[PDB]
């Protein structure tokens, strides 16, 4: 293919991600947000567990 | 999960492993998914002249 051609001739960097889960403990997870640690106030806390 | 504990304590004896309470702290929690049913320890020989 040349730099100047039709529509059906331009390169395309295609990456096909495949999310698959098995019986093994899952390791590929997503990021967990973190808020500010407020002290001396009746608030809610959500730690790891 | 494959849990590993370890607690290094100095001792001085030839044989007849001494008595004493030990507390092995957790070391690693490797997330594996194999069915462990048999194991075999490994050592190191000595080659010399
Ligand atoms: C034992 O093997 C089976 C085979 O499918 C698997 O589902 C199971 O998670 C394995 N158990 C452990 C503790 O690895």
């Amino acid at each position: 293919f040349q730099p100047t051609n039709g529509v059906g001739y331009q390169p395309y960097r295609v990456v096909v991600l495949s999310f698959e889960l098995l019986h093994a403990p899952a390791t590929v997870c997503g990021p967990k947000k973190s808020t500010n640690l407020v002290k001396n106030k009746c608030v809610n806390f959500n730690f790891n567990g | 999960y494959f849990k590993i504990y370890s607690k290094h304590t100095p001792i001085n004896l030839v044989r007849d492993l001494p008595q004493g309470f030990s507390a092995l702290e957790p070391l690693v929690d490797l997330p594996i998914g194999i069915n462990i049913t048999r194991f075999q320890t490994l050592l190191a020989l000595h080659r010399s002249y």
